[PDB]
């Protein structure tokens, strides 16, 4: 149900330093 | 981990350490999939060439932890196992085919701001997700190169085209495993290591902003060379064992 | 290199 999102992440919407790194490879 | 930095808190808090009783040392990396149930690397617990074969009353696991060895008071959470599964066709002979184990827990670990379970992949986001150049995350607190790292480290790496993967070596690669890591034309580098094995290689799906554990660090040659990648147990390809497993003892 | 955990465990 809440797999996968962190709590000091996700849960407060904020990004940790380098996810956007993956984000930009899924092209 | 290779050529990686200090994670974040809270950045990884799936992240499990397997810990020998005695002596105390680190095992291998594991991950957190429930409140009861720890996936990792078959060959963290069996390995005849290496003449490891753990049973559970060998070991514990601690979750929530940043810190490779101090002990985090009122963060970590130590639990010890009820019961190991390894593979039934897991192949240590060979090549590390079906790398992959899971350990039930005696009791239940209450979730926290630095433990939370990972998801597991379905059949669409692995489709989606598992392409050559799309990267993925691994974590650990195995060795620095070919000393050990104060806290968890983190690395990003593109996975790499199967033809890749095959060509760069001579063991028998299957459809059970991915490698992943940068060419050595692509500058950039990193890489699993020692100490890493059974860690999990996660990736944020786009589509609804979940991590998911794609893959299980599980083998490579030497760590971080040029012109060689690691190589990760392929978790929604063995899937259905997982979910056997649990279903049936869960 | 590791401190020691608390002997309940
Ligand atoms: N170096 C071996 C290996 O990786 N093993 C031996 C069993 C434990 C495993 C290991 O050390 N995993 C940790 C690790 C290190 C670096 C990157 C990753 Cl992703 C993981 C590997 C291998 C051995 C000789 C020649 C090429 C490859 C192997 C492969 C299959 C079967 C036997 C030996
Ligand atoms: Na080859
Ligand atoms: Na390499």
């Amino acid at each position: 149900a809440d797999c996968g999102l962190r709590p000091l992440f996700e849960k407060k919407s904020l990004e940790d330093k380098t996810e956007r790194e993956l984000l930009e490879s899924y092209i | 981990i290779v050529e990686g930095s200090d994670a974040e808190i809270g950045m990884s808090p799936w992240q499990v350490m397997l810990f020998r009783k005695s002596p105390q040392e680190l095992l291998c990396g594991a991950s957190l999939i429930s409140d009861r149930w720890v996936l990792t690397a078959a060959h963290c617990l069996l390995y005849p060439p290496w003449d490891k074969n753990f049973t559970e009353n060998d070991l514990l696991v601690r979750i929530g932890k940043h810190s490779r060895t101090r002990y985090e008071r009122n963060i970590e959470k130590i639990s010890m196992l009820e019961k190991i599964y390894i593979h039934p066709r897991y192949n240590w002979r060979e090549n590390l085919d079906r790398d992959i184990a899971l350990m039930k827990l005696k009791k239940p670990v209450a979730f926290s701001d630095y433990i939370h379970p990972v998801c597991l992949p379905d059949r669409e986001t692995a489709a989606s997700l598992l392409q050559a150049g799309y990267k993925g995350r691994v974590t650990g607190w195995g060795n620095l190169k070919e000393g050990q790292p104060s806290v968890l480290q983190v690395v990003n790496l593109p996975i790499v085209e199967r033809p890749v993967c095959k060509d760069s070596t001579r063991i028998r690669i299957t459809d059970n495993m991915f490698c992943a890591g940068y060419k050595p034309d692509e500058g950039k580098r990193g890489d699993a290591c020692e100490g890493d094995s059974g860690g999990p290689f996660v990736m944020k799906s786009p589509f609804n902003n979940r991590w998911y554990q794609m893959g299980i660090v599980s083998w490579g040659e030497g760590c971080d060379r040029d012109g060689k990648y690691g190589f990760y147990t392929h978790v929604f390809r063995l899937k259905k064992w997982i979910q056997k497993v649990i279903d049936q003892f869960g | 290199d590791f401190e020691e955990i608390p002997e309940e465990y």
